[PDB]
């Protein structure tokens, strides 16, 4: 029991000890709604890998329609951009697509990106497999043009994980080193509903810290079918922060005393954006 | 393994 108290509070006393080193974030589309990133919670098809390489135009007419009109990160976003310049952050696992980790200053390094992500684009012919920068991708998307390869004419898919499809290497290869040493789980904005990515929660070593950012709780065991324990009386590890993952964030922030600091940061990124 | 709801 390395939490002196299942709250808030005690998740904050414990990062400012000198034991909690090395934090991963686990995060879903929560932490991107209030960016304009909708949250997605036969139809369900469309995200379904086998569908898209039958008939990929509804994917792509579906992009359109949703494509965000501007990338700017939330307040969330900017709380994992402190935790990396503060040398906290081992990693975040992302199950998002929207690149708002990157655009916020997340490095390759800093990142997994469990479900792929469209900051690249690659034509899907093995012989070929030119790669395309989003400028490209978001232009043939919004010309309501297929977007083909220029140098073989194959379909060029962006670099996202369907449903039905494996997760990259790089999701197992990091998930098997970075759990044997992480101090405390950071889980905001995600229902831990989607495997394999949900089941990291039960990689952590059982001594960890976990902190649920998210509107429910989640990631408790099912009844009839590593579990989240919030609330029973063997509950020793495992926080629920209950409200909008901006709100979680800026109230953890102001524990550690670094709102201010959140705050700024937020403003002056959200105006260089807003100036592009 | 793939991804899975
Ligand atoms: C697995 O969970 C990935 C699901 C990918 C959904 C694709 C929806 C397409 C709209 C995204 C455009 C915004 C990205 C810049
Ligand atoms: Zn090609």
């Amino acid at each position: 029991r390395l939490l002196d108290e299942l709250t808030l509070e005690g998740v904050a006393r414990y990062m400012q000890s000198e034991r909690c080193r090395r934090v991963i974030c686990l995060v879903g589309a929560g932490i991107s709604t209030s960016a304009g990133i909708p949250d997605f919670r036969y139809p369900e098809a469309i995200f379904e890998i086998s569908y898209f390489k039958k008939h990929p135009e509804p994917f792509f007419a579906l992009a359109k329609e949703l494509y965000p009109g501007q990338f700017k990160p939330t307040i969330c976003h900017y709380f994992m951009r402190l935790l990396k310049d503060k040398g906290l952050l081992l990693r975040c696992y992302t199950q998002n697509i929207d690149t708002l980790e990157r655009i916020a200053g997340l490095e390759q390094e800093d990142l997994v990106e469990a479900h792929g992500t469209f900051y690249t684009s690659h034509c899907v012919s093995a012989s070929c497999r030119h790669e395309y920068p989003l400028s490209w991708m978001k232009e043939k998307i919004f010309s309501e043009v297929t977007p083909k390869c220029e140098d073989c004419q194959s379909l060029v898919k962006p670099d996202i994980v369907f449903f039905g499809e494996s997760l990259p290497a790089r999701f197992f290869s990091c998930m098997q080193s970075d759990f044997l040493k992480v101090d405390l789980l950071l889980v905001m904005g995600t229902s831990l509903q989607v495997q394999p990515f949900a089941s990291l929660i039960s990689k952590a070593p059982l001594s960890t810290p976990r902190l649920l950012i998210n509107k429910e709780k989640a990631g408790q065991s099912d009844p009839f079918l590593g579990g989240m324990d919030f609330d029973s009386k063997k509950a020793y590890r495992d926080v629920a922060w209950l409200g909008e993952c901006d709100q979680g964030c800026l109230a953890l922030a102001e524990l550690l005393g670094w709102k201010k600091e959140l705050e700024d940061l937020v403003r002056r990124e959200h105006a260089s954006i807003d100036a592009q | 393994g793939a991804k899975r709801h």
